[PDB]
């Protein structure tokens, strides 16, 4: 079936920088336009066209850029890259006067240095015994720390198998040191079971996290190791 | 009496003179009453009318906004169709759209048009019924299917049965002293001798209506051209010579309920 | 009043 | 592709009463090209001050436009000096009172 | 960059709460000067994508689903939008948009909190270790009821984490969750969460 693609979803990049973000669609919409969405998840949009060979400014400044010569692509750029910039961005093609169709989306985020990023630190702690005397049931907890760029996603597995009943992660991360501006990240995520379970050393739990950092494409010069793309994971078996 | 309301639109592109012209103008009836075009400086729709200045801000920006859409539009629609007739590009090529609506005596709806011509030649149009339409040639044949799937129709009927109508009514209301004027014509004839021959001529003029020029029998073929502006707001026209010296009629308007 | 909705490409 | 030759039709707004003031009317239509040079001759020599409406057209798609500009007298004949691309030379049609 | 942005829609309420099940009705005027014109509503999941969730021609007579109603009033310029029986997957930011042919106009957007229902509270806040040679540890604060608040610490070196409801399918289980840590040593499964008020009824483990 037809839909809308961009990539990538997350994206994390040094200031000063020119960007490219593409946009994908394949409704034969003619009708293309570009979003950016604050912290406070309000929508500016930035450019749009109607078709090829046209363009249209939602942004005053020249700061960003656009060019439509296909139909099916609609890629935005930014010559230059601001903390400011560091937002979330939205593509969506349009029929005519109808919806449009939004795309997943792309998470930014400019940073002064690359020096700044940093992968997470994932543990996983085991139920309460009081907890279990208690309620009878076995509550999880698995906390990622010290990743700066705050784009992760976590999934908890039993047995080799991602499981989401009982889960509850939180709504996004949070931060450590508020006055900085660069500052890194913490995130929980609780799985909660029967006490029968949980006490079965067969079992075995694995909190996992894919973390999302540099590609190759991004240059390290630094002593400590190149922050990638990667997924870092704590582990814990059942407990008699 | 029965009114009109018109829009008409044009896009012109160069062989590489920078981005393609491009003019809107709106007609009441016969009357004028809004302009734009890109190469002008004020970037904005400008009033043609007496009465039409008093809308408000909101109006004009609207209006401004929705016109530059049209050019948008326009803008791309000129490259699709020199694709569509496989144009060579240092060609310069022109777009022209034109709909609006009729209303009756009563000030209800009659009939509403929209229509699309490239290089002067129909392209499509929507049908009568305004829920279909009518491909001029076969390249034009895939406007039609995509406009079909698009509801394009819907929203164009929508407008004309409702939006058009109502401000249309809107506009008489305001320019009732302006607009609805059917004062009567001059007429007056010429003579000149060209010896046994001498030239005769019925002239017609200032007349606020443009529609309206003989018998001796009425024939055709031989008589005569358009009707002209004045400038002012009325209109003005002409139409034979025969070899005599002792003179026969000329011939019906509006503003009259005529020979002399 | 110009078209707001309505006006689509070719 | 279509080519369509103008029809110019030079005229008064008023009456010429050689007196009184008014106002010459060059009247074009059924033409293609849109982008058209005109010029308003007074005893042969272009007017500077002359003014154009906004382009339109017919039914049939053909296009017309009014130049106009503000003395009669019953001596001159002005003229509508025009070049268009479907003439081979421009025209100019000289102004007729009862003609 | 610098953004235009039209008063053209009104969302007055950025956050809301509804118990689960139940209906809440998400408010939205507007002001335009067209005649045409489309609207939507849209809801944007925590995984950030948006959603259709109606579209209102306005020329299309009246409304046209589900749990999911709207009150369209062209003369008032209104446009809510109902939900019955709250689901915790509706949990979401809903926009109120105005379109014609050139874009969409979104408002700034409602968010939407659903409390679950919580048949029998039990407040409880357990320690946990991470069993392996770790620094520190944590503290749970969980089975609370929904209508319980979390603050967060008057300090820098602690951290507290908000109200999360898991969701145990097979036993029809709900529980809402809260998590501390730190790396100070004054720091104690006692004097957590002292800076938000807690039900008296909460059990302290000390063994």
């Amino acid at each position: 079936e037809a839909d809308i693609y961009q990539t990538p979803r997350y994206l994390v990049i040094g200031t000063g920088k020119k960007i490219t973000l593409e946009c994908s669609q394949t409704m034969g919409h003619d009708k293309m336009y570009w979003y950016q969405q604050d912290p406070g998840m309000e929508l500016h949009l930035i450019h749009y066209s109607y078709g090829v060979n046209s363009t249209e400014k939602g942004d005053l400044s020249s700061e960003s850029t656009v060019s439509r010569i296909r139909t099916e692509h609609f890629p935005l750029t930014l010559e230059s890259a601001r903390p400011s910039h560091t937002s979330q961005y939205l593509c969506a093609s349009r029929r005519g006067p109808y919806e449009q169709y939004f795309g997943p989306g792309t998470r930014l985020t400019v940073t002064e240095d690359l020096k700044n990023v940093f992968p997470p630190e994932v543990a996983v702690f085991e139920p309460s015994e009081a907890e279990i005397s208690h309620t009878q049931k076995a509550t999880l907890v698995c906390l990622a720390t010290g990743f700066y760029p705050d784009h992760v996603e976590l999934s908890w597995w039993v047995n080799g198998k991602e499981v989401h009943s009982g889960v509850c992660t939180d709504p996004q991360p949070l931060k450590e040191q508020p006055a900085l501006n660069d500052s890194r990240y913490c995130l929980s995520s609780r799985l909660r079971v029967s006490a029968t379970f949980w006490q079965n050393p067969r079992n075995h739990f694995r909190c996992q996290v894919q973390f999302y950092g540099l590609s190759e494409n991004d240059e390290w010069t630094q002593d400590r190791a190149k922050p990638v793309t990667q997924i870092v994971s704590a582990e814990a078996w059942g407990r008699a | 009496g029965s009114h009109s309301m018109r829009y008409f639109f044009t896009s012109v592109s160069r062989p590489g003179r920078g981005e393609p012209r491009f003019i809107a103008v709106g007609y009441v009836d016969d009357t004028q009453f809004v302009r734009f075009d890109s190469d002008a400086a004020s970037q904005r729709m400008e009033p043609r009318a007496p009465w039409i200045e008093q809308e408000g801000p909101e109006y004009w920006d609207g209006e401004t906004r929705k016109v530059k859409a049209h050019s948008q539009t326009h803008r791309v629609d000129l490259g699709t169709l020199r694709g569509y007739y496989n144009q060579s590009e240092a060609g310069s090529h022109t777009v022209q759209r034109m709909y609006g609506c009729d209303v009756g005596s009563d000030w209800r709806f009659l009939r509403g048009y929209h229509q699309y011509a490239y290089d002067g030649k129909d392209y499509i149009a929507l049908k009568e019924d305004l829920r279909s339409w009518t491909a001029a040639d076969m390249a034009a044949q895939t406007t039609k299917h995509k406009w079909e799937a698009a509801h394009v129709a819907e929203q164009l009927r929508a407008y004309l049965e409702g939006t058009c109508v109502e401000w249309l009514r809107r506009y008489l209301e305001n320019g009732k002293e302006t607009l609805q004027r059917t004062d009567a014509p001059k007429t007056h004839m010429t003579h000149h001798a060209v010896d046994h021959e001498a030239t005769l001529r019925c002239w017609a003029l200032s007349f606020y209506p443009a529609e309206i020029l003989w018998q001796r029998e009425d024939q055709t073929q031989d008589t005569e051209v358009e009707t002209r502006p004045a400038g002012d707001g009325t209109f003005q026209k002409w139409a034979v010579v025969v070899p005599s010296g002792q003179e026969y009629t000329c011939h019906q308007h509006e503003g009259l309920p005529l020979t002399l | 009043k110009l078209v707001a909705l309505g006006i689509n490409a070719v | 592709m279509i080519q369509r030759t103008p029809k110019i039709q030079v005229y008064s707004r008023h009456p010429a009463e050689n007196g009184k003031s008014n106002f010459l009317n060059c009247y074009v239509s059924g033409f293609h090209p849109s982008d058209i040079e005109v010029d308003l001759l007074k005893n042969g020599e272009r007017i500077e001050k002359v003014e154009h409406s906004d382009l339109s057209f017919s039914k049939d798609w053909s296009f017309y436009l009014l130049y106009y500009t503000e003395t009669p007298t019953e001596k001159d004949e002005y003229a509508c000096r025009v070049n268009h691309v479907t003439l081979s030379q421009p025209k100019i049609v000289k102004w007729d009172r009862d003609m | 960059m610098e953004f235009s942005m039209a008063q053209t829609v009104t969302q007055s309420q950025p956050e809301m709460s509804v118990q689960e099940a139940e209906t809440v009705t998400l408010s939205c005027t507007y002001d335009t000067s067209e005649s045409d014109y489309y609207l939507f509503w849209y809801k944007q999941p925590p995984s950030r994508q948006m959603i259709l969730v109606i579209r209102q021609e306005a020329y299309k007579q009246q409304n046209a689903e589900n749990r999911f109603s709207v009150n369209f009033q062209k003369a008032a310029k209104s446009f809510s939008l109902k939900i019955s029986d709250s689901q915790l997957g509706d949990a979401a930011m809903y926009f109120c948009a105005y379109g014609e042919d050139d874009k969409i106009i979104f408002g700034k957007g409602t968010r939407l909190h659903i409390l679950p229902n919580i048949q029998n509270p039990d407040p409880a806040v357990y320690q946990l270790r991470d069993s392996k040679s770790s620094d520190k540890s944590v503290c749970l604060f969980t089975d609370f009821d929904s209508q319980t608040n979390v603050s967060q610490s008057k300090d820098s070196d602690v951290y507290i984490t908000d109200k999360c409801v898991l969701d145990m399918r097979s036993m029809d289980f709900k529980s809402n969750s809260a998590v501390a840590w730190s790396n100070k040593s004054d720091f104690a499964c006692a004097n957590a969460f002292n800076n938000s008020i807690i039900p008296e009824d909460t059990f302290f483990p000390s063994p």
